[PDB]
């Protein structure tokens, strides 16, 4: 996937201003309410019965971190996705056993989060940009699956 | 389905667009042919450039359906048969562009509706898009 | 919806298949699994190759709960309750992959009955598995 | 995409027992009957009906020799489908306005077309091959949309 030079100024100044702490695990919360099936995976992270439980989740709060932390690290390698997701798109596949369909799921929430926490800021060119780039995690995280 | 508190959450949000309903659906048209082009296929006749008043003209068309399928958010194949039976003989765009449209329907409230788009609030949103998308395309063969 | 074409086809090109079905819903998952390996990530449990015991087992499983949709024609979301029950709380499958395997079942019934997948049988078969996969995927939310 | 080479001498080798004139009328008019909203590309045609309309039409049969043709020549270059796609990509996007979607659709009609015509010569491994050809075909053909 490519940005222009705009977008990936644009996606990097916006980045910048993201709520590390929480969009995350709103991202992540999200998912398992909107897609509640996706809950399949979790089932040791604990209550997940309402939304508010699944939003006030301490490790849906902590996993959505970690889940952030690896956005961040494909944002700083947008020309070489692939090798940023490889490992874990291994992990994905042989450990976990994660349909890839979800990532686009995820992906798509991402954006919905980042309209949420950013308002007019979140332009239709910036969710632009933020498309191509949820499209080519996702992609990356798929890629090694076999 | 719908459920009841699905149905209760899209009547809050929709009823809180108001009368932005039609600007609301020109921003996510326009989200959508930026962030997805293929989407513009279907639309040759039309300047698709920002401000558009073809845009903002079918936003108005695009809103004020949904707003007819919250108000017969019981009954949405009936409220919306005449629009159906259009789409499979004559619009016939393909089903997978409802769920573009759908996703920036979402972005575009949860821009401009913090307060309305919470997670259940969310959820009964893409339910609803959703079903509106199964009616419209429910004759397509 | 199946028309009444629709279900004069089913019901001929299922009785066709006869007693093979429960070896070509295993036909169908090998070829699904091989050309769409993320299907695989819902079987870490099964041996996936050819010619396995489970994926025997689980093509007859398949089979079965598409002959006796066949059998209900009329009212399959009523018949495949129970299965769309147990998808929604338990096997939780993304929508997609009901594409996928749909499509390789086709495949299967053409590369196996050449006489009967007729353009017309192809299109009903394909409305029938689409409603099947619809139904099953009904209570997901 | 890419195929291993024994995938690459599968799809070359099955291919050369394709009748590509009659293949292609009879993708192209399964792709009219069983997704019938296609049919908007082609009022020029005349008389789309009915199962029988469409696969007698000679225009549908003239045009599918056009379309499998092409596809054909593609299958000269697998290691350069949106190179050699290019031109009929732009011709897809800029003069006839279609909807990418509808290249995987008729992807798959085309593999169904081969297991109806090969039987069981069309085996899973085959068919696999033939499923990364014909999404590499579709997604070149998308590819330069804008
Ligand atoms: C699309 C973007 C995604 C990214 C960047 C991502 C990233 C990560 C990371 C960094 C970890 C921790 C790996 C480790 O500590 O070794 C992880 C674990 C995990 N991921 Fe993802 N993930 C994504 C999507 C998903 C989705 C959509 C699902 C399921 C619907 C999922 C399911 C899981 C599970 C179950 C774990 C293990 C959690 C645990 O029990 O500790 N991931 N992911
Ligand atoms: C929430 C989803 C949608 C709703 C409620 C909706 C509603 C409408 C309505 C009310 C019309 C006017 C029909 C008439 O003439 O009576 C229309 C036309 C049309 N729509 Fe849809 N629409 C939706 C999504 C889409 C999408 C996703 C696309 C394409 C990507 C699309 C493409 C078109 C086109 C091309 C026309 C004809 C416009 C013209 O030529 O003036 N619509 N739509
Ligand atoms: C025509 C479409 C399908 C039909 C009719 C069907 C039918 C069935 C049936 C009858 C069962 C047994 C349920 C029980 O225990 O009572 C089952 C189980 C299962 N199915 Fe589906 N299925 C279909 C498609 C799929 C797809 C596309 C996938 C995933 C890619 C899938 C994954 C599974 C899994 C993982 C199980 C549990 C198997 C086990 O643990 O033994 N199925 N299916
Ligand atoms: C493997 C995929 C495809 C290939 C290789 C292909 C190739 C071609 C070629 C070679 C032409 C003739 C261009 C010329 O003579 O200048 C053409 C025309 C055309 N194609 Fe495609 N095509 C494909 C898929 C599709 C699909 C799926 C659709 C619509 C459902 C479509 C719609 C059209 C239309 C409307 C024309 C013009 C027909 C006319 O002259 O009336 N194409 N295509």
């Amino acid at each position: 996937v490519h940005l222009t030079p705009e977008e990936k100024s644009a996606v990097t100044a916006l980045w910048g201003k993201v709520n590390v702490d929480e969009v995350g695990g709103e991202a992540l919360g999200r998912l398992l309410v909107v897609y509640p099936w996706t809950q399949r995976f979790f089932e040791s992270f604990g209550d997940l019965s309402t939304p508010d439980a699944v939003m006030g989740n301490p490790k849906v709060k902590a996993h959505g971190k970690k889940v952030l932390g690896a956005f961040s690290d494909g944002l700083a390698h947008l020309d070489n996705l692939k090798g940023t997701f490889a490992t874990l798109s291994e992990l994905h596949c042989d450990k976990l056993h994660v349909d890839p369909e979800n990532f686009r799921l995820l992906g798509n929430v991402l954006v919905c989060v980042l309209a949420h926490h950013f308002g007019k800021e979140f332009t239709p060119p910036v969710q632009a940009a933020y498309q191509k780039v949820v499209a080519g995690v996702a992609n990356a995280l798929a890629h090694k699956y076999h | 389905v719908l459920s009841p508190a699905d149905k209760t959450n899209v009547k809050a949000a929709w009823g809180k667009v108001g009368a932005h309903a039609g600007e609301y659906g020109a921003e996510a048209l326009e989200r959508m042919f930026l962030s997805f082009p293929t989407t513009k296929t279907y639309f040759p006749h039309f300047d698709l450039s920002h401000g558009s008043a073809q845009v903002k003209g079918h936003g108005k068309k695009v809103a004020d359906a949904l707003t007819n399928a919250v108000a017969h958010v019981d009954d949405m194949p009936n409220a919306l048969s005449a629009l159906s039976d259009l789409y499979a003989h004559k619009l016939r765009v393909d089903p997978v562009n409802f769920k573009l449209l759908s996703h920036c329907l979402l972005v575009t409230l949860a821009a401009h509706l913090p307060a309305e788009f919470t997670p259940a609030v969310h959820a009964s949103l893409d339910k609803f898009l959703a079903s509106v998308s199964t009616v419209l395309t429910s004759k397509y063969r």
